[PDB]
DNA sequence: CTCGTGCCTGGTGTCTTGGGTGTTTTCCCCTTGGC
DNA sequence: GCCAAGGGGAAAACACCCAAGACACCAGGCACGAG
């Protein structure tokens, strides 16, 4: 056997991305020559404790284990070059090119091993797949969840961003393996905020706010979607007629391409009463240099209120509430029904809104006229017309002849047109 | 007279690890299906690792400003809601992958035969095929058992 | 079964010619006493007064709630939604 | 004195919206025609 | 030849049905409360 033997074909992973090198195979260690860094990585015979041989993306690779803590990957071996390799590593290094199986069934169950740095997925006692512990980036902890956010590695290919494991509740012993997980693997890894259990009803679901510095990472339970500040058009606060919630609506331009489907909006329900905690992972310099003092890095109160204040440094919109219209009944907004639903119509201060599905926007500017038709609930209750300059006409339907009067009062306080203020 | 019995049986993707696929995308550090093993290989941390579709519960794909998120969900305690069968797994303690995301610019880097994100959009368009096309032929045998032959 | 749970609550039903008040009378008084409050003060409030409010009222929110499942059932649900007493009160033209 | 009210958990099941039909209506292409 | 009117074709806007799934409700259980 040679002395020494040298590959270029094979390939390193590090910190979430995959690196060729010129191998070096020697009596003294491993000396490999990184192509993306140029940088020559010599690991000893000293220093190692084991040798794998197995898949990986380049077809087969040579996993390195070191006394140190470190433990290496290697890749773009071939499988029938196994002698060569092997004759070799069996000869200056005393070792052997295991066989630790990936595990093909591609079932998702599986056990987690410690194993140094190289933390191992294994069903049974073969890894699916294992990670390099010191890959980790960003790492955050949920009920019966572990997150794993690599090293945003940009000089990488098609990479493995972030991997979550579910590790449910242990039965045998009662202390948390979440956290006991999550320090183990901290206890390795290289670590802006959530608002957590968001009810959103525009896309309709839970989702997780992910604050970003340009975007919300509005997470899901399968979808996710980051909307970058720059496309919300505006922010508004609508109180819910039921004087208990609250509906907080973003104008999106562009709407969310939800598959087909696409929202103009995003619209939240809170409770008035859902209180919160939030953390900014920024300094409070920095904390106060964006938000003049008039928010502090860890705050507590109700989502609604809060959130509203939070978003509205995020995106620098204003919060939009409706003006002095409450209905006879109270409310900032009116019982009606637009196409084949039922929501809401704010009247604001400045235009008109229909909340919730198919939720829709108007501005007094955009309205060319409107009426209050001869309505559906007494001959004396009404249903409102509206046609936009563009042609686009809209009419909200069955309204009480209570809420008549006021809308009357309203419009007339607008000055918009009405088709009957003519007679 | 006396009760009904059952029988299940485990998604297996391959036999052993040399009847995997080698297909373009694995060496490329592309997201693959193979679809007569009902199975996506994936680089996990450079490693090609399969998964059977039956385990993928379903996906989800983002444009992050600069680069396209695949999101993969997969069948996982909690995350397997709805069915009765809570637990699916034959070894329902053990710890589970509940989701892998990859991110790949949405921009052809140089030298490549394909856009970091076309390789996402691409593996995001036939998953949901192959796994569809799944989920048919097993909704065929729940509906298919328990009929005498005409 | 002889066995207690299926004994008794099975012969419940048919024990129960009595007309038991569903809401508990005291947290009921209570109420009565404090919405009477709401409206005047010096309010004696005689237990048949209270007990003719509670009965009304538990009979009236149970007929409220035959509407209401009418109104889920309408709607092709089970759970009712707070808009299925809306529709009904609106319907039933009971609103102030 | 102890039954009733309540905080907490898991599951469902059941309400929501996405995908889709085909009906009532408009804007557009195609072509002939009149000054 | 330049300039214009008409029938028709492909499509858009709507009221409605069918499918999926996630949360939010009841069911289950241990504990505090005040009838």
């Amino acid at each position: 056997m040679a002395e020494t033997l040298e590959f270029n074909d094979v390939y390193q992973e590090v910190k979430g991305s995959m690196n060729d090198g010129r191998l070096r195979l020697s009596r003294q260690g491993i000396i490999f020559k990184n192509s993306k860094t140029g940088k020559v990585d010599n690991i000893q015979a000293g220093e190692l404790t084991e040798g794998i041989w197995r898949r990986v993306a380049l077809g087969h690779g040579l996993k390195l284990l070191t006394k140190n803590g470190h433990v290496y990957k290697y890749d773009g071996f071939r499988e029938s070059e196994f002698e060569k390799l092997s004759d070799f590593f069996k000869t200056h290094y005393r070792l052997e090119l295991m066989e630790k199986d990936l595990c093909v069934k591609g079932w998702n169950w599986g056990t987690v091993k410690f194993g140094g740095q190289l933390l191992s997925f294994d069903i049974g006692d073969q890894p699916v797949f294992e990670i390099p512990l010191s890959n980790v980036s960003q790492c955050t902890t949920g009920k019966n969840e572990v997150t794993l956010e690599f090293h945003q590695n940009d000089d990488a290919e098609v990479s493995l961003m972030e991997v979550r494991f579910y590790v449910p509740p242990t039965q045998e012993d009662g202390v948390d393996p979440v956290e006991a997980f999550a320090q183990n693997v901290l206890s390795k890894a290289d670590v802006i905020c959530i608002f957590r259990e968001l009810q959103c009803l525009t896309p309709r679901g839970r989702y997780d706010i992910r604050i970003y510095p340009t975007f919300l990472h509005l997470h899901g339970k399968t979808f996710d979607y980051k909307i970058p500040y720059t496309t919300v058009l505006r922010l508004f606060l609508l109180p819910h007629k039921d004087q208990r919630q609250m509906f907080f609506v973003i104008s999106l331009d562009p709407p969310i391409k939800q598959g087909q489907t696409r929202y103009h909006f995003l619209i939240l329900l809170f409770s008035k009463d859902e209180d919160i905690s939030l953390t900014l992972n920024m300094n409070e310099e920095e904390v106060e240099k964006r938000f003049e003092g008039r928010l502090t890095k860890n705050m507590s109160g109700s989502l609604y209120e809060m959130v509203s204040r939070v978003m509205k440094a995020l995106v620098n919109r204003k919060i939009t509430v409706p003006g002095n219209f409450q209905g006879h009944s109270g409310a900032q907004c009116i019982t009606c029904s637009y196409k084949a639903s039922s929501g809401l119509l704010y009247p604001l201060e400045r235009g008109f809104i229909y909340v919730h599905k198919p939720p829709v926007h108007i501005r007094f500017d955009e309205i060319s006229f409107v009426n209050f038709a001869r309505g559906t609930t007494t001959t004396r209750s009404f249903d409102f017309e509206i046609e936009t300059k563009q042609g686009t006409q809209y009419t909200f339907s069955s309204i009480e002849r209570e809420e008549y009067g006021k809308l009357f009062d309203f419009v007339n306080a607008k000055k918009l047109n009405i088709k009957n203020r003519g007679l | 007279e006396q009760q009904i019995q059952k029988a299940r049986k485990s998604n297996v993707s391959y036999k052993n690890p040399s009847l995997m696929p080698k297909e373009p995308h694995i060496r490329e550090m592309k997201i693959y299906i193979d679809k007569k093993y009902e199975t996506v290989i994936m680089p996990v941390f450079g490693i090609a690792t399969p998964f059977h579709i039956a385990t993928i519960k379903n996906i989800s794909m983002s444009v992050e400003g600069d680069y396209t998120y695949l999101r993969i969900n997969f069948y996982c305690p909690g995350s397997a809601l709805g069915r009765n069968e809570g637990n699916i797994f034959p070894n329902p303690e053990a710890t589970f992958v509940k989701e892998i995301t990859y991110r790949a610019s949405n921009i052809k880097a140089p030298g490549e035969q394909t856009v970091p994100a076309l390789n996402l959009q691409n593996a995001f368009r036939i998953i949901k095929e192959v796994q569809k096309r799944y989920k048919t032929r097993e909704a065929e045998e729940k509906e298919k058992e328990g009929i005498v032959k005409q | 079964r002889y066995r207690p749970g299926t004994v008794a609550l099975r012969e419940i039903r048919r024990y129960q010619k009595s007309t038991e008040l569903l809401i508990r009378k005291l947290p009921f008084q209570r109420l009565v006493r404090e919405i009477a409050q709401d409206f005047k003060t010096d309010l004696r409030f005689q237990s048949s007064a209270v007990m003719a409010l509670q009965e009304a009222s538990e009979a009236y929110l149970v007929g409220l709630f035959e509407d209401t499942n009418l109104a889920a059932i309408h709607a092709k649900r089970v759970t009712i939604m707070p808009k299925d007493i809306q529709l009904a009160r609106r319907i039933r033209g009971e609103r102030a």
